[PDB]
RNA sequence: UCGA
DNA sequence: GCTTGACAAAAGTGTTAAATTGTGCTATACTGGGAGCCGTCACGGATGC
């Protein structure tokens, strides 16, 4: 099903995207997980306090030393550019995916993540009740 | 040549069918229990699927090269490569 | 629901009398064959016989009408080739399947593509390939992340037709004929000849199941006596390969395109980190983490 | 669906699809799920109209869908599929053909006198083609070679 | 000892009439000889052993400049049938080498 | 022990054997015995049974008994089955490849009495497969085995399940006959949609009796209140019609045709263990003469009886003039409803299929051949009879080519019991239900012996002490204990007998005189259940532990210490072991090595008293104190079915004297008189500098030099000479295109020579086939005239040794058609060649403990530098550490601590007192040399404490220095850096096996091969000379990198591409490019494929209309 | 199906052999009378693969069988001769 | 029927 | 350097004895097959009731 999807341009320049939990409702903290969904991520809209100071700017890569300064600020929520949001007529673009997970940068314009998800998702499951 | 759009997909007419063949096989029967030749107007029959060995008529008239694209006037083998028999397709007319 | 056909017909132009058959295609003899294999016994396709059974029910069924006959014989002889042509294209969807001796049914024009054995999950979406071979896996701890042991007869044989051109390249042999059976003989000119054929020339290395795609990783070969494969320590974690016997097969890319592919994209040293979690799939394990420890 | 839209019914699959690899351990990837995710509800129902060829209880494509529907010269509500389901609605009848029930996929596409356009990679790699991704981009491909003339000047 | 000869058997595999072990069982127990060579160029002992009884090391004859150390060494055991005639070449070396 | 020959032992065990451990072949002899009239077997039930015995044989023949032609007038009858002498012996039947077996005899009567009396005649029914000694078969020259099949027994078991509809329980009743049309409960012969209450009324009850019966605890009385019609001869044509609807039913026709379907024995075959099962399980003619047929009404009518009793949960019921038996769900595991088919009576059925398919030939020509003078020899046909048999042996699932690697293998797989086949359920129809141990497979069926692959819980390993019933049922000896105190009785109690007892402990107190010692006691109940009761409840109790695992599993010392998965992986793989040179006894082990020695078959046993007369290679003789002279030929450097040797040697002096069942020749896995498996190595346990890691094993180089590891293998190839349809093929020196240097290991005769050695690629056996017409190309054939080399009429098709293998040639077979011989229609020559070759052990060679630790060898460093202890004595294999406490298996090391102790004498000084760590302690065992062999039976072994104490022991390493602690660690001393190691580390002697798993059988390469016909691919297997097949994981993988040319590589010119691959091949050859790939050969094919559906198919390119690949498209 | 190997399928060595065999023959036929040459390809059909005759041979060039005869023994004896055949042992077969 |  | 004529082998070649091959025919009266099937499991969607 997911074979076909490869990512076809550099950036689909649309506004959308997803809110992250991110560290809720502490401290008086954090979350469980962070790492599977906010980090290696891409800003999706910009990231302000309470006054408004615009911490982190649009498509910043969302890394652990991205996290620590956005705790320090104390927004609980960022929205981020996903797949699910990105329209990309043909495939996906490099944007909205995110940061490539074995090369530490972002994707490259001939990855084909469809099947890469697809291994993803099914060898852990030999671990499964 | 590797390089080609589309491929389509359909029905096959009674008469796509008829185009297709290069012979109706009258026969069912396969190769001859003594010599174990191709037997004519059956299964496998070189009148029609085309020759066991390259460029050979059944009859063993053409024997060379030479000449190639013509009929065996005695046996009605066409001398050709003997490749044809993969690509070559019959039909059978029913009653 | 009924609509979907009845529009389907509408919007192109085939006619709908495609759906019975006036003539039967039949399948040329190659794919079909009539071979024979050991002092004279014979072996042939399932079809054959299916083809058989509708060929000699169609023309009984034309000797029956020039005579004349009762609509009995007749329509008990039509209804035949009816069952006969089904059985040919597909055998079992009606009724019993046609069965061979032993009560086997016969393969018929539709088994030829379903399945796990049929022509798609079997010789198109994969095939064998030629280049390649098999040896069980054995630890190779002096090894260079992007090295891996690879036993001399097997590379002989893979890289076979390079050695043939290098000992004619070089005097060693004349013409083609004696450089292969100076190989096959294993005389040894052609051992010094191997290591520089073998030199900087990638290979690809895979252990089943393949889960994802670190399953296969590419090395630059090292020439290792005996009959096993040497293998880092550190990429067991992708591969998933325990020393308890696990078998990996081989691979040789041929074209400067695939050997490059093999260089950048596949190496060993390349990818370090799973391409799923992003943690490192090749860090110290066992041994080494308690060993540092 | 029926009720927080499109958008909430993906939030919801991925929360639910993670809490089950999270229970026994397994860290994956929230973007890996949307990928998967994101085939299932790339189709919409028609329910009326259509204006050309456009059957009611039909599955379309979203954006072939937008496109047919200007015709300023149809309606519906998206969908939520199995990932089954929608693998074997993809416009290459032989991708679907090698997939599952190649009986049944074969007669749909010769009653409809399909055609193939040999797009997807899955039919590259059946015909013997460069497969339209990584290396076999149309760009990557095309990339022309040449020694710089400075550079060429030393030989 | 580098190589073995027995007129009767044509390889290893094989019985020789009248004795109690076989020609691998002899041959792993050849093994264990000690000899010493002063002769750089190989050099053939021999033995021959009629009639019942037991082969021992000691019954080799050895050429000139050559011994053995461990006559005790049990070789085979025959009967009024067995009959063991066997040529062995000794070398010269170090170290160990397999069967050439 | 017990055994005359049996060497000394020292076994640990806290009790003493009440009951031998029986022989182990029986299950196979005795089944076969009772098949085919053995007198031996005929005592056996007369002693304690029926005086009236009737074998296999006899049986079917009562079935067939008599054969009547449907007008009464004549008749055919069989009797008394008559066997002779077999017809050759099995040595000479395994050497001309010919079946092993003696003709059949029987008593053909043919009486017309209406006309003229016929007379009778002698048949000959055909030669006879007959099994061996061994418990196995000849076929066609190959030894195979017979195994027993797990079947569901005949009989009513009912079931209780959880309606979808509402959650109020349900009960469905089943009866499963043999032969019958398996009505259930009330759906008949596969008819759905079934009233209750329509049966009555078709069999002809009357109304009342329905009442009396049903009209307690209600149900089937409302069952009767609703239905269709109350008729009686109403429900018989609304019933008859709802079956066969089909031609309008008569009225006679269907009155008996339930008669016919069911009380008919012809149609419904009454099954003789059913008869037993359901009669004594209802109620039925209890203690009354066996042998009923299909129960006429009042057993039906118990089952629905038993139907709605159960429903209400009465406990006893009594059927109507019967007796009273509990009412309760069956389980179908239980192995009293779940027998075992044996060997005999699988052949049996056979048989009867035989027989079965014989009279339509007879019934059909009694009739319409000639009249009153035909008799017997007019037209009996023996053909369907034995092709049954020999179509049996062969292509059944449950007959298999013998498995032996040693003669373990062989004997575990005669044992061996499994449920698929004929009869029973398939790989993937098994659910899970049938693979979990069943608390009934105690004693009877051992649960950590099966398989690890798709067949786990579907084949398992009979147990030790059990045997089989007449009846098929498993039984397990007990020693009954009554009123608290042992009993020298014992019986063999079988499933649903062994629920109505308790079963004590086999391991309890025991006092001196005998009797329960602790007031508190185990048992297991009819759960089973565990239970904690007083002596005085206690009826049976086991004979000893153990009494569940098999042969393989009693064979692991330590077995308690050992999880269930590395145990069933430790015993599978000790059938996986191979006959080594030299096979030494485990120097320790449990005492089951030296029973299932003798008894597997492949040692030589005494079976007279007396004295040795002569002892040779070749063969011993024994002069038997009686006068009389036996002999037995060993066999030496036989050829397993699997590759490896059989070499045996003898033990025995020439002027020695032995003893009825004492050993003579030890087997291929051997050590006079006990299983050797493997090899005594000096273990020490630690990471070695990565070398061995991740269980990977490390070697020392003496286990080389020394041989301890070296293995034989043989080799059988086989070529024939046939008439072709062109001329004769002629085996010869003649091969036409060969350079002379070639052939100069062959004889004239043109085959290899004795003795000579190998190599893959040479002529092992020259031969020639002729050819026509030539047609030689034009320029060749312009070489022949200038180098006068005549082209042969010939082809030339030789034997060659395959790819990567050597050896010496040990022997020829030779069959010409001049000399008589025995030869198929159209060959003439026949020859093959066995070649052989001594293996050293190898780097990538699997080693593996009994304990389930395996691994390959991942380098071999020599002698000098390896950990050596302060002996200077060198280990011989370093154990990577991790791998011990991960896979729950401490067993290993514990006999790598005793194993040091019997290694080395040891001495305990035990003062005046004794030290209290042997209160419990072993007898007289205190003392014992050095190089001592100890025994530690499985759940008697040697604990915890007494192996501490037994680390403390006498250590004179050449001089009084003690090399191992109390702890069991030693100082071990690097040889490669001169320095010792940090720690102490753990050393001793392990037993280790070497597995049929090598490097030189595995390994493969291919560059360019055979290919295939229909699609261009090459093919699998190493003989074939195939390649790896790159699948659609691997192309998973292949894409997740987005390499495009590596792939299409791979696909295109690397396997399909037929003008691709040999343009390839001329590129790498002239140093050119690689060209561009084309179109796979199967992609063409496939569109054929669905040009031959009638679908229309075209590829078309993108501008105009559509190509076409070739000729068509 | 999958155990039987094609027997007519084309071997990639054979195949290559023939073609470095054809190499080689043009060099050796190269160095000739050109009128010899010419004889020896018409007698073997070689370019033309039509073996021909004496008679057939002697209306191209002029002559009578008997004396391409006398022409195709000598130039066979001179192919015979290790200057030319010398290279060609290892085509034997 | 076995090996991972 | 090539040709001649006689010359034997080979290669066809036409004609006849032969083997191989296909079809018809047999006259007491005989008239509706027998084979078989037990141990998933979960699911979807027609089709049948
Ligand atoms: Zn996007
Ligand atoms: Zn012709």
């Amino acid at each position: 099903v997911s074979q076909d999807v490869i990512v076809r341009e550099h950036d689909c320049e649309t506004e959308r995207g997803i809110n992250v939990t991110l560290a809720e409702r502490g401290p008086d903290i954090r979350d469980a997980h962070v790492e599977t969904s906010a980090f290696a991520r891409t800003l999706a809209t910009d990231a302000v306090d309470a006054n408004g100071n615009v911490i982190i700017e649009r498509g910043h890569d969302l890394g652990d030393p991205a996290i620590d300064a956005l705790l320090a600020a104390g927004i609980t929520t960022v929205k981020v550019r996903s797949v699910l949001t990105c329209t990309s007529a043909t495939g996906v673009c490099a944007m909205c995916y995110g940061r490539s997970m074995a090369t530490g940068k972002l994707v490259d314009i001939g990855e084909a993540v469809g099947i890469v998800a697809a291994q993803s998702i099914g060898e852990p499951g030999t671990q499964l009740t | 040549v590797n390089f080609f759009d589309e491929l389509r997909i359909g029905l096959a007419t009674a008469d796509d069918i008829r185009n297709w063949s290069y012979g109706e096989v009258k026969k069912p029967e396969t190769i001859n229990y003594r010599t174990l030749k191709p037997e004519k107007d059956g299964l496998f029959c070189e009148k029609i699927f085309g020759p066991t060995r390259d460029w050979e008529c059944y009859c063993g008239k053409y024997k060379r090269v030479r000449f190639k694209g013509i009929i065996c006037e005695r046996c009605g083998v066409e001398v050709t490569r003997a490749k044809v028999r993969r690509e070559r397709m019959g039909h059978i007319e029913l009653a | 629901k009924r609509l979907k056909v009845v529009a389907a017909f509408q919007q192109s132009g085939n006619s709908p009398m495609g759906m019975v058959l006036d003539a039967v295609p039949v399948i040329p003899p190659e794919l079909r064959p009539m071979v024979q294999l050991d002092g004279g016994r014979f072996a042939t396709s399932d079809l054959n016989d299916l083809y058989r059974r509708v060929i000699n029910r169609n023309n009984r069924l034309k000797r029956l009408i020039d005579l004349g006959a009762p609509e009995i014989i007749v329509n008990n002889e039509k209804r035949m080739l009816q069952e006969s042509v089904d059985a040919l294209f597909d055998n079992g969807r009606r009724g019993r399947p046609v069965t061979g001796p032993g009560n086997r049914p016969l393969k018929s024009l539709s088994d030829l593509l379903k399945g796990k054995q049929g022509r798609f999950r079997q010789n198109l979406l994969g095939k064998r390939v030629d280049y390649s071979g098999r040896s069980v896996i054995v630890v190779g701890p002096q090894l260079k992340l992007h090295q891996c042991g690879l036993p001399k007869l097997m590379a002989l044989e893979l890289f076979k037709p390079f050695v043939m051109k290098r000992l004619v390249d070089l005097n060693h042999a004349q013409n083609i004929k004696s450089a292969k059976r100076m190989v096959e003989r294993q005389r040894p000119q052609v051992w010094d000849v191997l290591e520089e054929v073998i030199a900087e020339h990638p290979v690809l290395l895979n252990r089943a199941p393949t889960l994802h795609r670190l399953g296969i990783q590419a090395f630059e070969p090292q020439l290792v006596e005996g009959k096993a494969i040497q293998l880092h320590p550190l990429v067991c974690e992708a591969f998933n390969a325990d020393f308890d016997g696990d078998q990996m097969a081989v691979h040789l890319p041929l074209s400067a395109e695939a050997q490059a592919e093999a260089r950048i994209l596949m190496l060993s040293s390349n990818n370090i980190l799973s391409p799923a979690s992003g943690k490192p799939l090749a860090m110290p394990r066992l041994d080494m983490v308690t060993g540092l420890y | 669906l029926r009720v927080q839209g499109p958008r909430e019914v993906q939030i919801h699959l991925v929360k639910e699809v993670q809490e089950v690899y999270r229970a026994q351990g397994v860290s994956i990837h929230d973007k890996h799920i949307e990928v998967i995710v994101r085939q299932m509800l790339r189709r919409v129902t028609i329910i009326d109209s259509g204006s050309t060829e456009f059957l009611p209880g039909s599955l379309t494509e979203r954006a072939e869908f937008e496109a047919e529907n200007r015709r300023v010269v149809a309606a519906g509500r998206p969908v939520l599929m199995g990932i089954t389901k929608a693998s074997l609605a993809t416009d290459s009848w032989l991708s679907a053909a090698s997939f599952q029930e190649t009986t049944r996929v074969l007669t749909d596409a010769a009653i409809n006198c399909r055609s193939d356009k040999l797009n997807g990679l899955k039919e590259n790699v059946i015909i013997g083609k460069l497969i339209p991704a990584g290396t076999g981009i149309s760009r990557y491909r095309n990339i022309n070679v040449q020694p710089t003339e400075e550079a060429r000047a030393a030989a | 000892v580098t190589s073995i000869r027995i007129d009767g058997v044509l390889h290893e595999f094989t019985t020789v009439p009248g004795v109690k072990e076989d020609v691998t069982d002899i041959i792993l127990n050849l093994k264990g000889l000690v000899v010493s060579s002063d002769d750089d160029e190989p050099v053939t002992m021999y033995l021959r052993k009629q009639g019942p009884g037991v082969v021992t090391a000691g019954d080799i004859v050895p050429p000139a400049g050559v011994t053995v150390h461990n006559p005790d060494m049990h070789i085979a055991t025959l009967n009024d049938k067995g009959k063991l005639e066997v040529e062995l070449v000794v070398e010269r070396g170090r170290g160990y080498v397999p069967a050439v | 022990n017990s055994v005359p020959g049996a060497p000394n032992r020292v076994s640990f065990a806290k009790l003493r054997e009440p009951l031998e451990v029986p022989g182990l072949l029986d299950v196979q002899t005795d089944s076969f015995e009772w098949l085919v009239g053995s007198d031996r077997w005929r005592q056996a039930a007369i002693d304690r049974g029926e005086e009236n015995p009737v074998g296999g044989l006899e049986e079917v023949l009562a079935e067939l008994s008599p054969i009547e032609d449907f007008s009464g007038s004549m008749s055919l009858s069989f009797s008394d089955p008559r066997f002779d002498e077999v017809k050759a012996s099995v040595d000479e039947c395994k050497d001309k490849d010919m079946t092993y077996a003696a003709p059949l005899f029987v008593t053909a009567e043919f009486i017309n009495n209406n006309t003229g009396e016929i007379k009778s005649q002698t048949v000959f029914m055909g030669d006879f497969p007959m099994m061996t000694e061994k418990g196995t078969f000849i076929i066609n020259g190959t030894e195979r085995v017979v195994v027993s099949q797990l079947v569901r027994s005949p009989g009513v078991y009912f079931d209780e399940t959880i309606d979808k509809s509402t959650e109020k329980t349900l009960h469905s009743v089943k009866v499963i006959p043999g032969r019958g049309a398996w009505l259930e409960f009330v759906r008949i012969d596969r008819k759905r949609r079934q009233p209750v209450t329509v049966l009555l009324k078709a069999l002809g009850w009357t109304n009342e009796n329905i009442v009396e019966r049903f009209g307690f605890s209600e149900i089937m009385m409302g069952t009767l209140e609703k239905d269709t019609t109350s008729g009686t001869d109403e429900a018989l044509l609304d019933i008859y019609r709802k079956l066969r609807p089909g031609e309008p039913p008569t009225k006679e026709s269907a009155q008996t045709l339930l008669e016919n379907l069911f009380f008919k024995e012809k149609r419904y075959d009454l099954a003789r263990v059913g008869r037993y099962k359901v009669n004594k399980k209802l109620g039925l003619n209890a203690g009354k003469p066996i042998t009923s047929s299909t129960l006429t009404e009042e057993d039906v009518v118990a089952t629905i009886e038993y139907l709605v009793r159960l429903h209400e949960g009465q406990t006893s019921m009594t059927v109507p003039g019967g007796v009273e038996v509990p009412v309760e769900v069956d389980d179908i595991d239980h192995f009293g409803n779940r027998r075992l088919r044996t060997v005999g009576e699988l052949i049996q059925n056979q048989i009867r299929v035989g027989l079965s398919r014989m009279e339509r030939v007879v019934r059909e020509r009694m009739t319409t051949q000639d009249v009153e003078a035909i008799t017997p020899q007019t037209l009996i046909n023996i053909r369907p009879v034995v092709a049954a048999i020999k179509e049996f042996f062969g292509t059944s699932q449950l007959s298999q080519f013998m498995d032996q690697n040693n003669p373990l293998s062989g004997l575990t797989h005669k044992r061996r019991l499994s449920a698929l086949g004929p009869g029973g359920l398939s790989r993937e129809r098994a659910g899970l239900e049938v693979r979990d141990v069943h608390p009934s497979h105690y004693g009877r069926m051992c649960p950590i012996e099966t398989p690890e692959g798709p067949n786990i819980g579907l084949i398992g390993s009979l147990s030790v002490y059990a045997r089989v019933n007449p009846f098929g049922f498993i039984e397990t000896p007990y020693r009954k204990v009554e009123n608290g105190v042992v009993t020298d009785q014992i019986d063999y109690l079988t499933a649903d007998e062994e629920d109505r007892h308790v079963v004590a402990q086999a391991n309890s107190p025991t006092d001196e005189n005998g009797r329960f010692t602790e007031d508190r006691v185990m048992v297991r109940k009819k759960g089973g259940e565990v239970e904690f009761v007083s002596a005085d409840q206690v009826d049976y109790m086991d004979v000893s532990p153990r009494q569940m695992v098999s042969v393989a599993t009693a064979m692991i010392p330590f077995l308690e210490h050992d999880d269930a998965n590395r145990a069933l992986m430790g015993a599978n793989m000790q059938r996986q072991a191979v006959p080594l040179v030299r096979s030494e006894a485990p120097l320790v082990g449990t005492g089951m090595e030296l029973r299932a020695a003798i008894d597997a078959g492949d040692v030589v046993v005494a079976d007279k008293t007396g004295v040795i007369e002569e002892v040779s290679a070749d063969y011993i003789t024994v002069m038997a104190d009686d006068g009389t002279r036996q002999s037995y030929r060993l066999r030496k450097f036989a050829r397993s079915n699997h590759g490896t040797c059989a070499n045996q040697r003898p033990i025995v002096d020439a002027g020695q004297r032995v003893e009825a069942g004492q050993v003579i020749a030890d087997g291929p896995c051997t050590q006079n008189g006990e299983m050797a498996l493997g090899k005594n190595l000096l273990v020490a346990i630690m990471p070695w500098e990565g070398h061995n890691y991740e269980d990977a094993i490390i070697l020392s180089n003496r286990l080389v030099e020394e041989d301890v590891l070296t293995s034989i293998h043989i080799e059988e190839h086989e070529i024939d000479a046939r008439d072709t349809k062109l001329g004769a093929e002629e085996i010869t020196r003649d091969i036409p295109n060969v350079s002379d240097e070639v052939l100069a290991d062959l004889d004239e005769r043109g085959i290899v020579r004795i003795g000579a050695e190998v190599r893959d690629g040479d002529i092992l056996v020259g031969k020639v086939t002729p050819k026509g017409e030539t047609e030689l190309t034009p320029e060749e054939r312009l070489l022949r005239a200038i180098f006068g080399e005549k082209a042969r009429e010939v082809r030339d098709t030789s034997l060659k040794v395959p790819h990567g293998e050597s050896g010496k040639v040990i022997g020829i077979r030779v069959f010409s058609r001049e000399d008589d011989d025995e030869l198929p229609a159209g060959v003439n020559e026949l020859v093959r060649v066995y070649v052989a070759q001594k293996r050293k052990i190898s780097d990538g060679d699997k080693l593996a403990g009994r304990h389930g630790n395996k691994g390959v060898i991942g380098k071999i460093l020599p002698v000098e530098d390896m950990p050596f202890l302060p002996d200077g004595t060198p280990v011989d294999i370093i154990l990577n550490t991790h791998g011990v406490p991960r896979r729950m298996n401490i067993g290993q090391i514990l006999e790598t601590h005793l194993g040091w102790v019997a290694k080395a004498g040891w001495n305990i000084d035990v003062a005046a007192g004794v030290p209290d760590w042997a209160s419990k302690l072993p007898e007289e065992l205190y003392s014992a040399p050095a190089d001592s062999t100890v025994a530690t039976p499985v759940f008697d072994g040697a604990q915890e404490g007494e192996l501490a104490g037994l680390l403390g022991s006498t250590l004179p390493n050449r001089d009084g220095e003690v090399m191992v602690d109390a702890d069991g660690k030693s100082t071990l001393f690097d040889g490669r850096s001169g320095e010792p190691f940090p720690y102490p580390v753990t050393v001793g002697y392990m037993y280790i096996l070497k597995l049929h798993h090598l490097v030189d059988d595995k390994i493969h390469a291919r560059s360019t091969g055979p290919y295939s016909m229909i699609t261009q691919q090459p093919l699998g297997g190493k003989a074939q000379f195939g390649g790896q097949r790159f699948g659609e994981m691997e192309c998973w993988a292949m894409q997740a990198y987005g390499a495009a040319y590596t792939l299409q590589e791979l696909l295109t010119i690397k396997s399909d591409d037929t003008v691709g691959r040999v343009k390839v091949y001329e590129a790498i050859v002239k140093g050119e490019n690689i060209p561009e790939p084309g179109i796979p050969e199967s992609f063409k094919v496939l569109l054929k494929e669905l040009q031959s559906l009638c679908l229309n198919v075209e590829v078309l390119s993108s501008d105009g209309a559509a190509i076409e690949m070739r000729d068509g498209d | 199906g999958d155990f039987i190997e094609d027997s007519e399928a084309v071997v990639a060595v054979d195949a290559v052999s023939f073609t470095l065999l054809q190499d080689q023959l043009q060099s050796v036929l190269e160095t000739l009378s050109e009128r010899e040459a010419g004889v020896v390809r018409l007698r073997f059909g070689l370019t033309d693969g039509q073996p021909r005759t004496l008679d057939e041979i002697g209306q191209v060039y002029g002559v009578t069988r008997e004396r391409i005869r006398q022409i195709e023994s000598k130039t066979m004896s001179k192919l015979r001769h290790p200057s030319r055949s010398q290279v060609l042992r290892d085509y034997l077969d």
